[PDB]
């Protein structure tokens, strides 16, 4: 099938134009329909563009959308941000077989203040929990905006795909964003490798923190 | 006692030519090409509607069943409605503008021997 | 109008079963489809099942073969699903919809925005336990800019909420504490952190205040910092 | 009282996906392709209508 690549964050200045897309890794969107969906935390989600322009009642006309057919894509545009356009957008349509094709959540979170890099904190096994036979690790990521981040954790020549959590970045009442990334290791695995290391990527620039092995628990 | 319909009725996309003394109005359904008009001696039209916020681009499309090309383009946010123009058929395609809106609607009318 | 109605959330053991229901009232529902797709994070939704005008065919998505099961009933006009014994993933809110996509002309909307509310189901089971907190100690390497970051860790521990306090709610600004996340383990994890001046650590000790209202328990934690400097 | 008209009517050449238990005949105004359907997943399959006495062509 042909996966429906999103970009997982997008934003701008609320009060002008944006655009959002959902693009088809193979086959053509312009084979069939294509539908978009607008989706809060709070209870549930609804629609917002169905047959690929198909503007519902009800849904101002703020929104829209078209197909690039040569790259492969849908595409919605969104004018007059509203406060309230706080929300997910996600894009699906038809296969070969009609089962579905889907694409990721595109959280959408439009704001504006001046732009805040991260702190990044990277926290070493603690006593009582070493002794508790727990080597976890903990990588605190703090006051960052735009409200999106990556975060990767690392075992210097071997890939980890095992233990990794991340949370959704949450505002707190400073109006800033914050998130935390455990890694649950064991002792053994803890004094076998040489270091570990946290890995984060904020605006396209990544930063990076490293921790090896210490006498003292 | 009967009442006329409020509207005379979502009629089908066909082919025919309407007498004169009458509106004919058009919604879109699908992108591109919305309707043509012709007399094939001297007078050929057509229209396209587009998206609002599309970029400039040259496209295809199956007017005058052989396939013809041409720029299109729009940036406000409401829809586009570009007409094309033609006076014989030895000559180029006059891109004639235009209506704009988000009702989604054209229309076209016969009088005084004028469209 | 046009309603979905649902029901049959609650707690679920895995390696448990229920059962899950989804009628429809304002439509046909005999010339339509009928799937299910499961909604948490930032998964995503997904397609799990598949009935279209029962021709004794029908599909499954990935993580739900042999453990879903489905069946629509046109009489009673509702799809039901019996749920047994799966992983602890399925914890999510489930939905039932279909979209019709049928050249309906202008004059009149036929369009729905066919989406029930969906029901809420969580796989958990969840047996009383008391919470472990684990220091999650400030350093030189953690310092930076006359700041240092300390916290504690709340971990394993049923049911919620929780309440996690620093120098016995004194000291309010500065601090973040996590709201709490399910691991695929089974357990429940938050992190509690505060920012300080560098200058305090020597001369000043830091307790955390760790409140699980279920079993009665209040635990408070000193924090000692360590003499490796800057 | 009502009665049914003689034929359901001429309807217009559309694009859908008629239900069960129903003939759907059609006359044929041009020349050419008449009608197709399909599934778009293995079935695909199209008529066209030729006047009598054509060379093969």
């Amino acid at each position: 099938n042909f996966m429906l690549t999103q970009p997982h964050s997008v934003s701008e200045s609320p009060g002008k134009t944006v655009t959002i897309s959902c693009t088809g890794s193979s086959g053509s969107i312009a084979s069939n329909y294509v539908q978009w969906y607008r989706q809060r935390p709070g209870s549930a989600p609804t629609t917002v563009i169905y047959e690929n322009y198909q503007r519902p009642s009800g849904v101002p006309a703020r929104f829209s959308g078209s197909i690039d057919r040569s790259s492969n894509s849908a595409s919605l545009t969104i004018s007059g941000l509203q406060t309230d356009d706080e929300a997910d957008y996600y894009c699906q349509s038809y296969d070969n077989n009609n089962l579905w094709v889907f694409g990721g959540g595109t959280k959408l979170t439009v704001l504006g203040q001046p732009k805040g890099a991260p702190s990044v904190t990277l926290f070493p096994p603690s006593s009582e929990e070493l002794q508790a036979n727990k080597a976890t690790l903990v990588c605190l990521i703090s006051d960052f905006y735009p409200g999106a981040v990556t975060v990767a954790w690392k075992a210097d020549s071997s890939p980890v795909k095992a233990g990794v959590e991340t949370t959704t970045p949450s505002k707190q009442s400073n109006n800033k964003y914050a998130a935390s990334s455990y890694l649950s290791l064991t002792p053994e695995q803890w004094k076998s490798h040489r270091s570990y290391s946290c890995q984060v990527t904020h605006e396209g620039s990544t930063v990076e923190k490293t921790v090896a092995p210490t006498e003292c628990s | 006692t009967t009442v006329e319909p409020i509207l005379d009725g979502p009629y089908q996309p066909t082919t025919f030519t309407p007498p004169n003394d009458y509106w004919i109005l058009i919604n879109s359904n699908t992108n591109g090409v919305v309707y043509e008009s012709t007399n094939n001696s001297d007078f050929w039209t057509a229209v396209v509607a587009i998206e609002p916020h599309v970029t400039p681009v040259d496209r295809q499309y199956m007017i005058f069943g052989e396939s013809k090309q041409f720029n299109v383009s729009n940036d406000s946010n409401k829809w586009k409605f570009l007409e094309m123009f033609r006076s014989s058929s030895q000559n180029e395609f006059y891109n004639r503008r235009t209506l704009t809106s988000d009702t989604r609607l054209v229309g076209i009318l016969k009088y005084g021997g004028r469209v | 109008e046009v309603q979905l109605v649902e029901s049959g959330g609650g707690p679920v053991q895995p390696g448990g079963s229920l059962k899950l229901s989804c009628a429809a009232s304002g439509f046909t529902f005999s010339n339509y489809e009928m799937y299910w797709v499961r909604q948490a994070p930032g998964k995503g939704l997904e397609w799990v099942s598949y009935i279209s005008t029962s021709p004794a065919i029908t599909y499954y998505a990935d993580s739900v073969r042999g453990r879903f099961t489905i069946s629509r009933d046109n009489a009673k006009s509702s799809l039901y699903l019996h749920m047994n014994s799966l992983r602890a993933e399925d914890t999510a809110v489930y939905y039932c919809a279909t979209i019709s996509h049928q050249q309906f002309s202008s004059g009149w909307n036929a369009w729905f925005d066919p989406w029930g509310q969906g029901t809420l189901v969580t796989v958990s089971g969840a047996s009383t336990k008391g919470p472990s907190v684990f220091p999650l100690a400030p350093s030189s390497k953690s310092t930076s800019g006359g700041t240092a970051a300390l916290g504690c860790l709340v971990k394993d521990y049923f049911p919620e909420p929780v309440t996690v306090s620093w120098n016995s709610g004194a000291l309010t600004s500065g601090v973040h504490t996590f709201p709490a996340v399910l691991q695929s383990s089974g357990l429940y994890s938050l992190s509690s952190v505060v920012t300080v001046p560098s200058s305090s650590l020597g001369t000043q000790t830091y307790i955390c205040n760790v409140n699980h209202k279920p079993s009665n328990t209040k635990v408070d934690k000193r924090v000692e910092p360590k003499s490796c400097d800057k």
